[PDB]
């Protein structure tokens, strides 16, 4: 479950995971980041 | 690069030696030290050019998943080609193994001795802070769930300091001084598990027997497999203290229980219900060696004894191919093989079923499967 | 014609230059087309909120870190002074 | 019915058990001993009622093919139906063992001791007519082709006597002959009564004290060297300087074969170069690098020069069917480290990894390795040779 369509697939937990005034594990820091990195890389994410 | 190294010991955890190969030739950290021996392997042309670690938490390539191999060249190289003289600087490290512990279990090997993986300390790893002190290493057997009181010391392993509130040599720098406060750690049923932790290092107790360093942890797992948690040393010791009288009771009782308890009738009850968890709870330790393997050894030698004493209940336990197949090291294909030969006895004729006894596959490898260690000499010259 | 080539650095050269320009930008911030909105409010807003709370510092880092150290010339530093 | 047995030795031919136990009770022939069992086997229900062997030659579990098992429940059964105390009977049958030594050939097992079947001696067994008329029982060695001399007298085994066949199966443990009636009485030495007694659990300092199961293994393999023809001065000057003489033959073997190659290096594989002392020593008995002390010295030789000239050694070519042979796990585990990519499949098989078992594919540096981690088993292990001579 560490692709990127599949952490993107569980993008709306990161918002509220993130939204929390607590701060997150160290793990779901990672896929964020490793999430952001591959939009920086930018690209297409689609399903036709 | 060219290094030297400190007073090489025997039991010494990797992470240990790494740390004190650093502080020793000319890195502050022991970081450093391994950037450095990394553009090392950048230098000579390698493999472990990309997968050589940088954070001393997952040096030992069990670590490394597909790139233990790697690693192991990285240490090879590293042990001839940086030193003034050569160290052993890949016996100590703790690396997997192709073997298994009786129920699927796998386990990792460090020198000659090889431990299961069940009980490894994937993180929190204590420290005898004395020891750390006067010796200056880490000894290797701080990784390992059951080594809980320094055998040298006699007392239980720090894990938690007050200024550390979790502490690892592995980030301290084999010396006391914790995390957060710059200060000395050193901060403090004691016997009956001082010398279980004696017993696992290569020594002798009086009540746990003198098994091979490898079999130690493989009757601690045993243990930990019927006490379906929760290894305490009590009661190992004490089960250890009564050793032919205590195991031959609990087989009794088990065996006993299953044949009132059992919901199918006599003929057709099958070994894995009757003795079902013993026996190949067993089986596989570090290894079926029946002179270290002391309790398969008994369990079989029990088995022996009985084998004929109502209507051969026992020999005439159903235990299907596939569990042959364990009970003498073959293939599911060699016991066919076997079967057509017209070696073995199908009860009925015509691969998964159940159709073989106990009995006739017992004799069975007595007479064509008997190796060199799994061999029946071994138990029956016994208490 | 297989045509192998050889790119070896010349006698007497001193020294030997490699130039190139990287250019960072914000085109991560809104999606270049998400035919539904829907999902594009849930990717500004995850862009913003990772931004907020775990600053830009790390990805950042790991990028420049590539660029100021030789990691660009790939294969050109095994054998360099 | 009920039997008696005198003075058990451990060091004794199953015959040669069944003879003095025979003799003793009731029988002045063994044959109706044999016989009398079979009955007693008969009116009790068992299977080895059919196959049981009533020629004395032929109750060794190894002659009994097809049906070893049924024999071995016949020995349990008269082993704790038979006697006053439980004799140890299931002890010496030499029988059958799944077990193989290094160049395809099987094994027998005897006690706790395996040896190759190579070495059995299938007919005309000698005898050691001292020992014999002083002991009265014929010990096992004097199967096995290695024990020609007797460790304990010093004199060669005599097979046949002035009796033109002498066979204690078919004497009956005495001093008499085959076509007349008199005793036995007759009868590099010295390189030969060394390794004869070593073969028996004891110490000639030439040789190793491995255990005395590895010991038969190293006597196959040096049978493997040398085409046949063990003897035993051979032996013991190879084992006199040991750290130096199995050091110069690999290393002239390598070279021999290393200057002679009909390949080019970057595609000479381990095969050829050292192919029949590496793939000949890697299971004597089995691999355990404390007692398969030539696998051992092999592979510290192997490890000591992995790197030597930009990788002679390291970069030698090696197909599937040999890295699990140099580290126990069949094809397919060896299909599964390979999509796991645990392994380097130099060459890529771009469509789905149809999986080629036999072409040279990995690099023996880069499968030493992978033993070293993922595959160093109980004994197979490294710091079993590294901290030696
Ligand atoms: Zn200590
Ligand atoms: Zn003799």
């Amino acid at each position: 479950g560490k692709d990127f369509f599949s952490i993107l697939q569980q993008a709306e937990h990161y918002i509220e995971v993130l939204s929390a005034n607590k701060t997150p594990a160290q793990e779901t820091i990672n896929d964020m980041h490793f999430l952001m990195a591959n939009l920086i890389k930018g690209g297409m994410f689609q399903h036709k | 690069m060219f290094l030297q190294r400190p007073k090489p010991y025997s039991d010494e955890s990797l992470e240990s030696f790494f740390i004190r190969v650093a502080n020793k030739n000319g890195y502050g950290d022991v970081h450093r030290f391994l950037e450095a021996t990394k553009r090392f392997l950048q230098d000579i042309d390698h493999n472990g050019y990309q997968t050589f670690p940088t954070d001393i938490t997952r040096i030992n390539p069990y670590s490394a998943k597909n790139s233990s191999s790697a690693r192991t060249a990285s240490f090879l190289k590293l042990a001839q080609l940086t030193f003034n003289e050569p160290p052993e600087l890949l016996g100590l490290a703790i690396n997997r193994t192709n073997m298994k512990y009786s129920p699927s279990t796998s386990a990792v090997v460090r020198g000659a001795e090889v431990f299961p993986r069940s009980l490894l300390r994937t993180h929190s790893i204590p420290c005898c802070p004395l020891c750390l002190r006067e010796n200056g290493y880490a000894s290797y057997l701080w990784h390992f769930q059951g080594y809980e009181y320094c055998h040298s010391h006699n007392v239980p392993l720090i894990t938690t300091c007050s200024c550390g509130k979790e502490f690892d040599y592995r980030v301290s720098g084999l010396k006391g001084i914790c995390c957060k406060c710059k200060e000395p750690i050193t901060l403090t049923g004691h016997e009956a598990a001082c010398t279980v932790s004696n017993w696992l290092a290569g020594h002798e107790s009086k009540p746990l027997p003198n098994l091979p360093k490898s079999y130690r942890w493989g009757l601690v797992h045993w243990w930990m497999g019927i006490k379906d948690s929760e290894f305490d040393h009590f009661s190992f010791v004490q089960f250890f203290s009564n050793w032919p009288r205590s195991f031959h009771s609990i087989i009794e009782d088990e065996v006993e229980f299953n044949l009132e308890h059992a919901v199918v009738s006599t003929s057709e009850l099958r070994l894995k219900d009757l003795l079902g968890r013993l026996f190949f709870g067993s089986i596989r330790l570090p290894e079926r060696n029946l002179q270290h393997n002391i309790i398969l050894g008994e369990l079989l030698c029990y088995l022996e004894n009985r084998l004929w004493q109502d209507k051969g209940l026992i020999a005439n336990l159903k235990m299907n191919a596939l569990e042959a197949t364990v009970m003498l090291n073959c293939s599911l294909d060699q016991i066919a093989s076997m079967v057509e030969q017209r070696i073995l006895k199908p009860n009925r004729k015509s691969v998964t079923d159940y159709l073989f006894h106990f009995g006739d596959i017992f004799c069975l490898w007595l007479a064509e499967f008997q190796s060199d260690e799994f061999n029946r000499s071994f138990y029956v010259s016994r208490w | 014609p297989h045509q192998v080539d050889f790119c070896h650095v010349p006698y007497g050269a001193s020294h030997i230059e490699c130039s190139f320009s990287v250019s960072f930008s914000s085109e991560l911030r809104q999606p270049y087309k998400c035919n539904s909105s829907k999902v594009k409010q849930t990717l500004v807003q995850l862009v913003e909120l990772y931004e907020t709370k775990i600053g830009w510092t790390e990805l950042a880092t790991r990028y420049l870190m590539n660029i100021c150290n030789g990691k660009w010339l790939w294969k050109n530093t095994r054998k360099a002074y």
